[PDB]
């Protein structure tokens, strides 16, 4: 197998217009999802919360959904519960709260683009591994 | 050939510097150039910590030891341990670089060019190991300029800018000391303190007063040593008690050293007050703590009564007693309840943590720090996959408290076998049988049987 | 004195008394196959070998 | 005593030694750089390169079951793959 | 003045390296076992069976890589290389297991080969084979675990691949199937082994620590001419020393060192023989009394049964990645865990 | 001479059947307490709530326990670092239930141990010998700081240092495996070599030396009476040891020093043992083995097993059923 534009094909919306990424970002995203996310989100669980993944299943019953590029660049300015009903931009870093939490600071909309490209191709490539923590390892 | 061979020093190339021991001027050089080294080290080190640090990753995640004591010392940092100016690391790094090529040539001067024993040259350079009088007044100097240099950490504390206060009211900041503890109940409490849990002896020190006040005490105390040794010869007790050769002094020295690294083992682990949690990583029972702090917050915020959860065992999933009654997190945690910090003592009442306050009054800043603190606990690999050892590849950490810890540990023990293995030689060198026994003497062949 | 372990060295040399240890080994094998099959017969249960 | 061969101290400080191994060795070093570079390694020894341990859209291994249609069965996989 | 005579005098020359007729068994198959190794870590793969890179070549590093074993559908195969599996083909030899019988074969004869070295020089130089005698417990191990162990088991799949953390899972697998620290076997080889390694270090430090002095400097080294027939040191001193200190002593130098040969080669051979029973999984497992009592108590727990549980939990978590060719299944909710983890 | 030299005199002694020493002033009775107090609790203690979660766990013979499963349990994790002496507790009901014993024993035993390294020094001075046999000891010595000791005080408990039991010593390595991955942590790996090595080479000197003794005796007796004690000449034939070592490999990979030889064997596994217990040490502050799990990717960015992944699911076997009732959040940071 390898790394192909299928894979990297991606949901940019909701309303079905996909973008399609390169080798390039997808490793940019994930040097960038190590810098900033990993250390809750390793493998696509939280750490501090488990029951709330990146399973792209997860990220669909998000409110608003979370399942495609937009969406998720949405979250990482301007977070929200699953719901949607409160913002905890205060207990997440985000672009809103880039002053609590510094890693936030020196990213860039390309920088969120490629981290949400990341989260949505790792789960093309290893399934189950990813958000099902150490059941799976 | 001045020594510097085996057939006229006595000793194999493997342990050459042991054709030193009276060579003072020689070995005087040995010294400054080892010297030499430290220094270059502090400073070729900070430098590179330097040019690889991003003031927008927390220090700990970056594998920076020497920055973290500059910072600790009030220079560079501003509230929360944010980092303002880093021009104060550039600038403690270069003057050590630069001072450790004098140090050098100074040291590769001594130990080539100049004579290789001071005794002819100068009456006061120049000393024997045997001279129980010159050795003193050397060991009374040096402990003069140990007063000095922690008075040196007192005047930065007091009159030159103040010093890193985790403690410190809104979240930590850098601070004047200006009533330090003098009450020597306080600062030799310490010292009487139990090591063990619940107290750690001077491990336990808590706040900068009754640090700054310790090293008022310990500079003035070094200072009348520093006199007392060079006015006075040793007693007839100590006479009798001791060995009086340089590798016996040096077998001291390896032991003191030894218990030092000992103990500033348990200080980066356990202390989060000289080593902030802001710049080295939580302490162990500091994110363990964090955890349990995490998740009842998690739990509270969705209708948890936290007080009344009873867990599987029986015990309270949240909230447990102590054996003395304080209430503390549940879980494996319960053997952290000693754990202080500035994030967690706002909810401490005099029972311990305050129900009322974990339901009122947790506020978001602590919220951050405790899941902070809880995903940088030091537990990580020795390539640095940090995490338990059964975590996958992802997060490049290990906690500095870890590497400094366990470094020191490895050193400490070390110098402990340097011990014994200098102390034993020199007793059995001052009595004669170092290099075995004399076959036509053997003691034991004078002694009775023993059945 | 012969260590414990020597004891049966002093056969090396003595035929005839090789052969007696030869024949009270062999007595002792045959009185064991005797024994267990008794002790098999008195414990076996016949009564359904399938 | 000695056996009587020549002395090792003596034949790598020989300057004939390194005359001759400041070549043969480099060049024993180049074969083997270049049996990799070559990706000629992989084929010899049957060793997968990164994009053939899996098919596209498969995530299960070419584990072998039988004993006798054994090669019948790994050049099946390696087939399942172009 | 033969032929055969005089083939016996050129192998049996004093050269840098000793020949001998066991050279003919002994360079070659070490050699090759060697140089298999070296080429399976450094080139081949275990991708087809075990499911595992296992080279250089796949970006493994020197504690991961390994030859592994042949797959479990190979049973007992010698897998020849011009055998029924391979053909022949050299590639696909590699691919199903072929280097790590060619391994396993090749260096237990290479063993033969150097047992018999020991005994060819032994009696050329005039010496005891004591030496010979001792290399018996390598070579116990060495059957038991590598040979015996598998022949009792499915295959040659459960035998232990050659690699550093393939050894590794070997000794986990032990744990959680066999409950091999208990075996009593296994504790008598522990003791022989740690008892070994004590006795090195105790002799060595006492001989170091009671010799005489033979020349005037302080690199006590250089004054042991090796043809003295004094003793070096003195076996007075250290027998008061030790009997003093410890309540008895050696007093016996040959006694002594025979006791160093005895005590870790003794330990192997047991170890061995606990194995040999493993290959059959009669294993000491389990307490019998211990699990009717705690079958029927709740509240008893011994650190026994701690560990039971512990086993339980590496036969489950590790068997299907494991033993690939059993296609285990098992869903999350049958996996035994304790809270939260 | 007056009654403190005569007591002197008599303490440091080399005429006693055992050397006393101001060493064994200390190390006397703290033994004496901790050997007592072990075999008495080992055979009768009743429960001790190890873990902290009041679940017993019964280590005495007397509570049905053998001489494999029986141990003195370590004390309850409720107490993690805080020092309980008897005086400590309310009744002796209640130090025996939060294991007491184990603090007593372990706390007097590395004392005496401590002092017994000290009384090798001692003894040699006094006998005249070189003073570096407390050295060696100082290998063994450090590994018993090390599981008692320093573990503990890494984690922050007692209750996770090694049992005083058969069965509770691998409980403790299983746990071990699990939390630091230790079979992958260089020292360790320098201990396995430390005494793998130590028993090779105690085999090769014994098998050795036994290969060249000199004729002395007959066929019927031991050749051990051709020993006798305090002969100076030596028993054995170096230059023949040699003669058949050198050959067996080469000439050179074979000593012809006796000291150097013997030097050798002290120094192998004594810095073996010395990495392996800093490697304890170590892994205390939890720098644990190298992680290689999930280091081999494809092209497409699926995971290559390797052995080390193999490690890790039995490793991951031993982290969730370990101390089950024990965890109520997710990870096991300590
Ligand atoms: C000649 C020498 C003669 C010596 C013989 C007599 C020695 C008696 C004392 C024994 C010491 C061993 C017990 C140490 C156990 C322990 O809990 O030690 C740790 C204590 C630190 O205690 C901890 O101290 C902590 C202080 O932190 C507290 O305060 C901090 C303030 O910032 C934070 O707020 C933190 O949250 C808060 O909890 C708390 O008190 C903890 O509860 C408490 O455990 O360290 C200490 O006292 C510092 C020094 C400990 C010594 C290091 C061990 C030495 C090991 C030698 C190895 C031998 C080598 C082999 C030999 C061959
Ligand atoms: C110390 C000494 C020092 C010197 C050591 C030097 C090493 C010398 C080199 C040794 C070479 C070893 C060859 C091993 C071959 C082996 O056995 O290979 C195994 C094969 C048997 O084949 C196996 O047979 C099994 C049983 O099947 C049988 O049963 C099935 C029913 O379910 C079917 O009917 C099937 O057709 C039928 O074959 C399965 O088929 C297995 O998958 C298949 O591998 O036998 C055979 O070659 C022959 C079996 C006869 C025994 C030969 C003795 C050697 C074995 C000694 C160990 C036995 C004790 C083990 C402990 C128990
Ligand atoms: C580097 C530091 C250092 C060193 C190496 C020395 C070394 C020495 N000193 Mg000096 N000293 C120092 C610093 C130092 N001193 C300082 C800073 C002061 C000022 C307080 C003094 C004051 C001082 C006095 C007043 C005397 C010495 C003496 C001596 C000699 C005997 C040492 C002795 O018996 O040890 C200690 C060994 C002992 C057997 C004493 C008992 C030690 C117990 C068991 C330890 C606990 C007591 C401890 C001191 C206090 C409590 C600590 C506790 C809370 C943990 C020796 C040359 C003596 C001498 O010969 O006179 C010149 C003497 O009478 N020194
Ligand atoms: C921290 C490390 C350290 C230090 C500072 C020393 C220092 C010393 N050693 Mg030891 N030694 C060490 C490690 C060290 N040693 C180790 C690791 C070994 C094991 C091999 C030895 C083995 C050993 C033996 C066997 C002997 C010494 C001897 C000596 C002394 C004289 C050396 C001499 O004549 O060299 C002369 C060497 C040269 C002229 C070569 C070059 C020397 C210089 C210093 C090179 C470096 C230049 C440097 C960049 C500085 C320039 C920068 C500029 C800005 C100033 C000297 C005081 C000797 C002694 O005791 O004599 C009585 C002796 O016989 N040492
Ligand atoms: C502890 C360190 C130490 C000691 C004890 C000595 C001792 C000695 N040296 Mg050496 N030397 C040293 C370090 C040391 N040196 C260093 C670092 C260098 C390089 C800079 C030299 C370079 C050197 C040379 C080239 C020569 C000597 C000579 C001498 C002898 C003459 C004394 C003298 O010049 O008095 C003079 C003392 C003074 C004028 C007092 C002022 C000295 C400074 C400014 C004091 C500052 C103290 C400072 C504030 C403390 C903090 C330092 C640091 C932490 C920042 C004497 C044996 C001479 C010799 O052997 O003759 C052949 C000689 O020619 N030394
Ligand atoms: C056909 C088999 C056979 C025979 C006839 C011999 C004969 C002999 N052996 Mg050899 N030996 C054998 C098998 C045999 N051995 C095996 C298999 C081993 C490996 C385990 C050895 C290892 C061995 C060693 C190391 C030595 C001998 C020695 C001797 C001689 C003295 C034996 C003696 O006094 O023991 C006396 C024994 C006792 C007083 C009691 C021993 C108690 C044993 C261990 C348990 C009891 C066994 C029990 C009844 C079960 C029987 C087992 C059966 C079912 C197989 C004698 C010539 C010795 C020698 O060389 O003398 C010069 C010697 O040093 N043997
Ligand atoms: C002493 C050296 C030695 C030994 C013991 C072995 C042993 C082995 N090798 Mg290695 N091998 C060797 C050298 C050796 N090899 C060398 C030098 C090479 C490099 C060319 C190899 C390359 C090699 C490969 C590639 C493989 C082996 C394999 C094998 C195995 C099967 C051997 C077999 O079936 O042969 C059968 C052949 C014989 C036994 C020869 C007997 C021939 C005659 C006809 C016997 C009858 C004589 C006659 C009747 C009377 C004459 C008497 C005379 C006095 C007149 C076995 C483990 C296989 C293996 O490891 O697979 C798992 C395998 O694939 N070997
Ligand atoms: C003349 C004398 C001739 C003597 C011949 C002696 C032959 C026998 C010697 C066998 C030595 C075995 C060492 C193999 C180690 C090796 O090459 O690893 C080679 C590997 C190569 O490195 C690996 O390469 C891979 C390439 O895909 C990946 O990049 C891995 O990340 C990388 O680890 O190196 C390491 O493992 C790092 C150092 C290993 C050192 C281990 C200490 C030795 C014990
Ligand atoms: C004696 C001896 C020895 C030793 C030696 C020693 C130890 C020495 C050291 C030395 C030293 C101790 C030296 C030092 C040097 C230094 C230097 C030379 C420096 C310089 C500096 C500079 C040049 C800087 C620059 C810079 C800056 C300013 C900024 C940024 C950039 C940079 C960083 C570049 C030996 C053993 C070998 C041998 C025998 C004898
Ligand atoms: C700074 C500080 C502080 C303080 C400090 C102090 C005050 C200190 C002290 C300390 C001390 C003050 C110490 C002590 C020391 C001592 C010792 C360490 C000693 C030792 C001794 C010896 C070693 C001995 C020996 C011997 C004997 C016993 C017998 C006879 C012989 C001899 C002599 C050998 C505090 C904590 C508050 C805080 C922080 C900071
Ligand atoms: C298998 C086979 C074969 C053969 C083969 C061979 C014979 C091979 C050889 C091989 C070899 C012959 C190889 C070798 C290799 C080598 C290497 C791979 C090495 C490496 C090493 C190293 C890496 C080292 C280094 C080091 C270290 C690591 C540490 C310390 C230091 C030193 C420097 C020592 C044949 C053809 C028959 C066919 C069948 C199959
Ligand atoms: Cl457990
Ligand atoms: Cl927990
Ligand atoms: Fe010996």
């Amino acid at each position: 197998a390898e790394l192909t534009p299928e894979v990297l094909t991606v949901p940019l919306n909701s309303e079905g217009k996909t973008i399609t990424l390169t080798e390039k970002q997808y490793l940019e995203g994930k040097r960038l999802f190590q810098y900033a996310c990993a250390s809750c989100h390793v493998g696509g669980i939280t750490k501090t919360n488990p029951s709330l993944d990146l399973r792209t299943e997860t990220l669909a019953l998000a409110t608003p959904p979370r399942d495609n590029i937009e969406g998720l660049v949405d979250y990482m300015k301007n977070p929200t519960t699953y719901d949607g009903e409160q913002e905890i931009a205060e207990v997440h870093p985000s672009l809103r709260s880039a002053d609590i939490f510094p890693k936030m600071r020196n990213l860039t909309e390309k920088d969120l683009v490629a981290i949400a490209g990341h989260i949505l191709v790792e789960p093309k490539i290893l399934g189950d591994k990813w958000g099902g923590g150490k059941v799976y390892y | 050939a001045t020594n510097r061979d085996q057939e006229s020093s006595g000793f194999a190339w493997w342990a050459g510097n042991a054709r030193l021991i009276n060579l003072s001027g020689k070995l005087l050089g040995a010294h400054v150039a080892h010297a030499g080294l430290i220094v270059f080290w502090a400073g070729a080190m900070t430098l590179f910590e330097l040019a690889h640090f991003i003031p927008e990753k927390p220090m700990y995640e970056q594998g920076l030891i020497l920055i973290p004591h500059i910072a600790t010392l009030g220079w560079g940092v501003g509230p929360g341990g944010e980092v303002v100016d880093t021009f104060p690391f550039f600038v403690v790094g270069v003057v050590h670089l630069i001072s450790s090529a004098v140090l050098g040539f100074g040291g590769v001067y001594h130990a080539i060019r100049g004579p290789e024993t001071l005794e002819e040259y100068s009456s006061f350079f120049g000393y024997d190991w045997k001279d129980k009088n010159k050795m003193t007044t050397i060991l009374g100097f040096h402990l003069i300029v140990l007063g000095i240099g922690a008075l040196l950490l007192v005047a930065k504390a007091m009159f030159f800018g103040g010093l890193y206060d985790t403690w410190a009211p809104g979240g930590g900041d850098v601070r004047v000391i200006t009533n330090p503890t003098l009450d020597p109940r306080v600062i030799f409490g310490y010292l009487l303190k139990s090591p063990f849990g619940g107290e750690g002896w001077i491990v336990s020190v808590n706040n900068l007063e009754d640090v700054v006040g310790g090293h008022i005490w310990i500079g003035l105390i070094c200072i009348a040593g520093g006199i007392w040794h060079i006015l006075t010869t040793p007693f007839g007790w100590a006479r009798r008690a001791f060995i009086w050769s340089g590798e016996a002094y040096l077998s001291y020295s390896l032991g003191a050293l030894s218990m030092m690294g000992f103990i500033a083992t348990c200080f980066v682990w356990f202390n989060n007050t000289v080593y902030p949690s802001e710049f080295y990583g939580p302490t162990g029972p500091e994110a363990s703590q964090a955890q349990a702090m995490t998740f009842l917050i998690r739990d509270q915020k969705l209708g948890a009564n936290v007080g009344s959860a009873q867990g599987p065992t029986g015990l309270g999933k949240y909230l447990m007693r102590s054996p003395t009654g304080e209430i503390i997190f549940g879980g494996e945690t319960m053997r952290f309840w000693d754990f202080r910090g500035p994030w967690l003592e706002p909810l401490r009442g005099p029972n311990g943590l305050d129900l009322n306050k974990i339901k009122n009054d947790i506020q978001p800043w602590q919220e951050r720090r405790a899941a902070e603190y809880m995903t940088h606990a030091p537990l990580g690999s020795l390539n640095s996959v940090g995490g338990v050892a059964t975590e996958i590849n992802s997060v490049n950490f290990v906690s500095p408290r870890s590497w400094l810890a366990t470094s020191h540990f490895v050193l400490a023990f070390f110098f402990l076998v340097g011990h014994l293995w200098h102390a034993g030689r020199a007793r059995a060198a001052a009595a004669g049988f170092e290099k075995g026994i004399d076959r036509e003497s053997e003691p034991v062949l004078s002694m009775p049987s023993l059945d | 004195g012969l260590p414990w372990y020597r004891v049966h060295t002093v056969l090396i040399n003595d035929p005839g008394r090789l052969i007696a240890a030869h024949l009270m080994h062999t007595a002792l094998v045959a009185g064991w196959a005797g024994s267990m099959a008794l002790y098999e017969l008195a414990t076996f249960d016949p009564s359904d070998p399938v | 005593g000695t056996t009587g061969e020549r002395p090792f101290s003596d034949i790598i400080t020989s300057v004939r030694y390194w005359v001759i191994h400041s070549i043969t060795i480099p060049a024993l070093f180049i074969a083997g750089w270049l049996f990799v570079s070559t990706g000629l390694a992989y084929d010899v020894f049957g060793t997968p390169r990164p994009d053939s341990y899996y098919a596209q859209e498969q995530r299960s291994i070419p584990l072998v079951t039988d004993r006798f249609e054994a090669k019948q069965q790994v050049e099946t996989f390696l087939e399942q793959l172009k | 003045r033969g032929w055969f005579d005089i083939l016996d005098d050129w192998l049996k020359r004093d050269r840098f390296v000793f020949v001998g007729w066991s050279g003919i068994l002994l360079f070659p198959c070490a050699y090759l076992a060697l140089g298999g190794w070296l080429t399976g870590t450094t080139f081949v793969t275990s991708w087809y069976t075990h499911g595992l890179a296992s080279s250089y070549l796949e970006g493994c590093n020197f504690l991961t890589v390994a030859v592994s074993t042949p797959a479990n559908s190979m049973g007992h195969s010698l897998l020849l290389l011009w055998g029924p599996e391979a053909q022949g083909d050299f590639t696909r030899w590699c691919q199903l297991g072929g280097l790590w019988t060619f391994i396993a074969l090749h260096g237990a004869f290479g063993l033969i080969g150097f047992m018999l070295r020991q005994f060819e020089i032994a009696r050329l130089v005039g010496v005891r084979p004591y030496n010979a005698i001792a290399f018996s417990a390598p070579i116990a191990v060495f059957v038991s675990v590598f040979l015996i162990y598998p022949l009792g088991q499915s295959s040659w799949f459960f035998a232990p691949s050659f690699g550093v953390a393939a050894i590794f899972r070997f000794l986990l697998f032990f744990q959680g199937f066999h409950n091999w620290t208990l075996n009593p076997f296994h504790m008598m080889g522990v003791a022989g082994v740690l008892g070994g390694a004590l006795l090195c270090a105790i002799h060595g430090a006492t001989v170091e620590n009671t010799l005489f002095q033979d020349g005037e400097g302080a690199s006590t080294f250089r004054a042991f001419n090796p043809t003295q027939a004094e003793e070096t040191y003195s076996m007075v001193t250290a027998n008061r020393f030790w009997s003093q200190i410890f309540g008895i002593a050696f007093s016996n130098k040959r006694w002594l060192h025979f006791f160093m040969l005895f005590v870790p080669v003794t330990g192997l051979w047991m170890s061995a023989i606990g194995v040999v029973g493993l290959a059959l999984n009669l294993r000491s497992y389990d307490f019998i009394s211990q699990e009717i009592r705690a079958a029927e108590d709740p509240e008893f727990e011994t650190f026994y049964t701690k560990n039971l549980l512990l086993n339980e939990g590496i036969r489950a978590w590790m068997a299907p990645q494991d033993q690939p060719h059993e296609n285990f299944v098992f869903p999350e909710e049958v996996l035994p865990r304790g809270n939260a983890l | 001479a007056n009654l403190w030299e005569r007591f002197c005199n008599w303490v440091t002694s080399t005429d006693n059947r055992l050397y006393v020493g101001w060493f064994g002033v200390i190390m006397i009775p703290t033994l004496l307490a901790a050997t007592i107090c072990f075999v008495i609790a080992f055979i009768a203690a009743p429960p001790v709530d190890i873990d902290g979660i009041r679940e017993p766990v019964s280590g005495s013979l007397l509570y049905g326990n053998n001489i494999i499963t029986g141990a003195v349990v370590p004390s309850s994790n409720a107490i993690g670092l805080h020092f309980y002496p008897i005086w400590e507790a309310a009744s002796l009901d209640e130090w025996l239930y939060n294991g007491g014993p184990y603090q007593l024993i372990i706390f007097h035993f590395l004392l005496g141990a401590s002092c017994y390294m000290g009384r090798q020094w001692e003894l040699s001075y006094r006998l005249g010998m070189r003073p570096w046999i407390c050295v060696a000891y100082s290998a063994p010595l450090a590994s018993a700081f090390a599981v008692f000791l320093i573990y503990p005080i890494g984690q922050g408990s007692f209750s996770d240092g090694m049992p005083l039991g058969i069965s509770g010593t691998f409980n403790f390595m299983i746990v071990f495996q699990a939390e630091h991955n230790i079979l992958m942590h260089p020292f360790h790996q320098l201990g396995v070599a430390g005494v793998f090595g130590g028993a090779l080479f105690c085999a090769m000197h014994g098998s050795l030396v036994t290969s060249s003794l000199i004729r002395e005796t007959t066929e019927t007796e031991s050749a051990n009476y051709g020993y006798k004690f305090g002969q100076e000449e030596e028993t054995y034939n170096i230059v023949a040891a040699h003669g058949y070592f050198g050959r067996l490999i080469f000439q050179y990979a074979s000593f012809n020093n006796s000291r150097s030889l013997h030097f050798f064997l002290a120094a192998w596994p004594v810095v073996g043992v010395w990495f392996t217990a800093l490697g304890i040490s170590t892994m205390a502050f939890n720098l644990n083995g190298f992680n290689f799990n999930h280091s081999v990717i494809d092209a497409k960015g699926n995971v290559i097993n390797t052995w080390a992944d193999i490690i890790n699911r039995a490793n991951l076997g031993m982290e969730v059923m370990h101390e089950r009732n024990a965890h109520n959040f997710p990870l096991d940071l300590a």
